[PDB]
């Protein structure tokens, strides 16, 4: 009767003011 | 970096860091590791609440007071906060830049040392999730080179599984074992911390009070380890002392207050710890006489054993008392157990041994081992005793239990402890083990075959020896035999039953009167020699309770609140008058 | 300030409702806060128990001054999870907002932060606790505490578990009475003392949905709103007990009769109601009524279950009918578990185990949770003979103590549920023919079969052995008419009219109904015989329009003859 046990950061772009 | 990192040395001068007491051996090992040319990163591994963090923080306090070696002097200890550093990054390079910035400050100052509490967290996921650029990888070259020294704190379970999986990080650090040396050091340690705790609550701890707190928590509070739990009970006692002085009352902390504090943590009745209830224990036997009677030895044997336990003469590691009741079924063996828990105001633990009639059933009480379906579910016996450390354990029909169950009880009686599948240590020495068997009655009640009868004085004892292995009998403190109920006792049992029914009706507002002759008739039919007093409850239930209930809802009882019981001689059937 | 509101300042101006009772619970919360370390109270509880109100009541007490001098100047702020999380929708942006808020509280000493539903958030919770500069109040559900707090050693050590238990029945009405003057002033109409006390009892017994105290407060406000809104409020300046029950019908989803008090009234009508829809076997239903009559009187042990019933005979002996009607009459949800599937280790584990998933911890025991989901629901068991003897033993345990304990630790009380069982041992023995040159009837007494199949202790604990009389031929004829009537109403919507001869009903009755199988085959026999022939014609043929149908039988060939008219 055994049982088997199964087992954010992104770059951004900047826009300078026109 | 200042937000993420706090200077322990600067903080220690102001205060906050408690004085470290009696850790010279542990501290000396740390300095030796720190003075090493390479891999000078001591790791403190110990159980929860063993002063693991205090040792690292204490080093800063010791340096401030100049009680450390000259090489250690002129050094700064920095406590890194992993949570603050991880929070607010929200970018791939935010964590790396701040972490690298922190390392640069430590690298610039050779004397500076870092402290990372719960260092196991960084190796799992230090900087990024789903990426291999973790915090540990960043410091692995630096730690090997020896540019920066890092102190670590980890639990044994966390150190074994989360940590040491990566051999590269593990080798750099140097494992230092931390264990509480003795109970006497803890009381000594609390004395050093007594001024800080006393000032916060504006209370004073007596010498007897501080020693009493550590001892009481050890025996009763098993949720936490000895150093932390001892500090916790003396800390909570101050709060109790704070509430009571509404207007110019005494601020001293008494042992009675501490006794109440330990009781709250364990949620026990508090009667066992306090000695003010000696009167109840003194009259425990007399009270039991009002309860199930007819066995002068059962009440005397059980009451005497409890008294010695409170007096301090009980077994240090064995249960309070081990007793086997061999007598006819229905003579009160089971009731003595349930009539003693109510009187003592403690929980009652009852297990049906008949259910545990096969070898596979024993695994239910201790749990299935790892890698199986039942590992998730804890053992029934271990869960019950852990949940209720102070309670009455009742085993019925022990003789029918599989031999495997008997083996489990051997360690329980001899050592007072049982280990479940999870490996937790279940300590329930306070419980009084009582077992009830019906094996002996058969031999004595039955007459010997043949023309001339034979003495049955030793037949009952012989049966116990055959059914129960000798090793099991040795652990048992005493074996008590229950004599057959006399006619007067059987009639007395009915009187209690009518009183119980009368008391139940009194609350409802109905008054019941039962003829004395009617009680005698009920006694004969209800009581059976082989079954003892077992059928008396059913006879009283069906015969009397069912008819009265009908009138209670609607009839004479609802309007008049009066009822009577009579017997018909011609029909030999009870007749009830409702008014 | 913007992210977290000030409860203490709010109570000073108003809005917060005064807290009545909970003196011991509030006392412990004050005690932990005064501690040097591990001073973070945790108001563990359930939804509607008032844990959030306890925090609001604690803030009111501080301004009132019913607290120690150390706690007199403390300020409780309730962190708004929605405010900080909303408007960011990013990972780490939310944390930055929390850092700023934490800095403000850290700067001011003796500041208390209240994180309602803290389990939802749980990186920064651990540092504030470890620092100890600001103590924090946390409200988490009992289930979430095991999942999150128990698993994390650091969180558990800092937070102290304060058990928040629901008040007793008497306590719940007292809370409403304490808060009744506030409500009466708000809408200018009052509730009778009988009405408020009755609201607590009627709400919990029938709705059984949110919380014992929460339902009481919600039911009183709902009743007042309906009465005051109605124009009759001028003439009606008080709330009748029945008026609340009528309003409770909206949140009950059952008729007013069910909600109406029927503790003693149901007994008389229930007996008549069982006979209204069931023909004959008055003795059998009388046995069922007698056992439940005991519970209503109340002259019994509280732990003992409400009632114990038993059924014997062939499959389909009205076990579903009487149980469904009994459940309807008692206004209790019908819960039925079939022992027919419990014939293997995996299947028998289902009573207390969680077959759906080992990972799943919420379900636990399926049979056990069913009682928890509906406290008053009836439990119907069938074909218990099949089940293993070991499974049957657990039934004996609950019957004696009237309580059960799940593997997960949940405790179920059987004091409010009636247990009935169905047995079909009779059909197997009677159908068999004696091994003799001349056959003999093999029918045996039902009571004899119960004794051999089940252990003696089961019968002893059982109040009585109930044997349901076998079906009668007159009932079968009526049953045939009911199915035709059911088919008849279904055809009237389409516009088809079906007429069945009296002889036709009798003809189907003899072959269809079986003694061993009861009325189950008759049902199936009526579907194939009538639905199949008309079905072809309905799609294409004479019955496409008009729908004139006639049913008759031919005596010579003993076969049903169907006449179709185009009409
Ligand atoms: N001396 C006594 N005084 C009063 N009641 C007694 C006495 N001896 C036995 N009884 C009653 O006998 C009944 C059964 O006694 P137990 O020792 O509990 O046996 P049991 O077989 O466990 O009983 P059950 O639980 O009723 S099947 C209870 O009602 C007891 O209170
Ligand atoms: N040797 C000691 N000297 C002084 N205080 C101690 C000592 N051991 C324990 N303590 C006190 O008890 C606490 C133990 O908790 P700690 O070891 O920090 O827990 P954890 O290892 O779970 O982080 C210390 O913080 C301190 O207050
Ligand atoms: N013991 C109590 N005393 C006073 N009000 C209570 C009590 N228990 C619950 N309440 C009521 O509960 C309502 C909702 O608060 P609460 O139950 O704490 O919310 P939640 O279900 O979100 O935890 C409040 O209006 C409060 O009056």
């Amino acid at each position: 009767k055994t049982n088997d046990w199964l087992d954010e950061k992104v770059r951004d772009a900047l826009k300078p003011p026109s | 970096t200042e937000n993420f990192t706090t200077n322990l040395n600067q903080l220690a001068r102001v205060g906050g860091i408690d004085p470290l007491i009696g850790r010279e051996k542990e501290l000396e090992r740390a300095i030796q590791v720190l003075c090493r040319r390479r891999k000078n990163n001591p790791l403190l591994v110990g159980e929860s609440g063993v002063g693991k963090t205090a040792i690292a923080e204490g080093l800063a306090w010791r340096i401030v007071q100049g009680d450390v070696p000259e090489v250690m002097a002129d050094c700064t200890i920095y406590s890194l906060d992993i949570g603050s550093l991880l929070a607010g990054t929200k970018y791939r390079g935010d964590f790396e830049k701040r972490f690298k910035a922190l390392l640069k400050q430590l690298e610039q100052d050779t004397n500076s040392i870092l402290f990372i509490d719960e260092i196991h967290t960084i190796i799992g996921a230090g900087a990024a999730s789903g990426g291999q650029v973790d915090a540990a990888n960043l410091i692995k070259p630096l730690l090997s080179s020896g540019k920066i020294r890092v102190i670590g704190s980890t639990t044994y379970q966390e150190f074994s599984n989360i940590f040491e999986k990566d051999r590269a990080l593990a080798r750099r650090f140097q494992k230092i074992d931390i264990t509480e040396p003795s109970i006497e050091e803890t009381v000594q340690i609390i004395n050093g911390l007594k001024p800080k705790y006393e000032a916060h609550h504006d209370v004073r701890y007596t010498a007897k009070a501080v020693r009493a707190a550590v001892e009481l928590a050890v025996k009763y509070i098993n949720d936490r380890h000895l150093p932390d739990k001892a500090i916790d009970v003396i800390d909570e006692a101050g709060a109790r002392a704070r509430l009571m002085p509404v207007s110019k009352r005494k601020k001293t902390v008494n042992v009675a207050d501490i006794e109440s504090v330990v009781a709250r943590i364990a949620r026990i009745p508090e009667k066992s710890v306090s000695q003010s209830d000696r009167d109840t224990l003194k009259n425990l036997g007399d009270r039991l006489k009002m309860l199930v009677f007819g066995q002068d030895k059962a009440i005397e044997a059980l009451t005497e054993a409890i008294k010695m336990a409170r007096a301090g003469l009980g077994h240090e590691h064995k249960p309070v008392g081990s007793f086997l009741f061999a007598g006819p079924t229905g003579v009160g063996k089971t009731e003595v157990t349930v009539q003693l828990s109510k009187a003592l105001g403690i929980e009652l633990l009852r297990f049906d041994m008949s259910e545990y009639m096969e070898r596979h059933t024993v695994s239910r009480l201790i749990g299935a081992p790892p890698g199986y379906v039942g590992f998730d579910q804890g053992g029934l016996l271990t869960d019950a005793v852990i949940k209720h450390p102070h309670a009455v354990l009742l085993l019925d029909e022990i003789e029918k239990a599989h031999p495997d169950v008997f083996n489990i009880l051997l360690q329980v009686m001899d050592n007072g402890t049982l280990t479940d599948n999870n490996g937790r240590k279940a300590d329930f020495r306070n419980v009084v083990l009582v077992m009830t068997t019906n094996a002996g009655v058969r031999e004595t009640e039955r007459k010997s075959i043949g023309l001339i009868h034979q003495d049955n004085s030793t037949d009952a004892m012989e049966e116990i020896k055959k059914i129960f292995t000798p090793e099991f009998r040795n652990r048992l403190d005493n074996i008590i035999w229950f004599d057959h109920l006399s006619t007067d006792v059987i009639h007395q049992v009915v009187d209690k039953f009518i009183v119980e029914l009368q008391v139940q009706l009194d609350q409802k507002g109905v008054s019941l009167e039962v003829s004395q002759e009617a009680r005698n008739w009920l006694a004969e039919k209800g009581y059976d020699r082989a079954m003892g007093a077992r059928p008396m409850a059913r006879v009283i239930q069906d015969n009397l309770k069912k008819p009265l209930a009908n009138e209670l809802l609607f009839g004479s009882l609802v309007d008049g609140g009066q009822v009577t019981v009579a017997l018909d001689k011609e029909k030999n059937e009870l007749t009830y008058g409702f008014q």
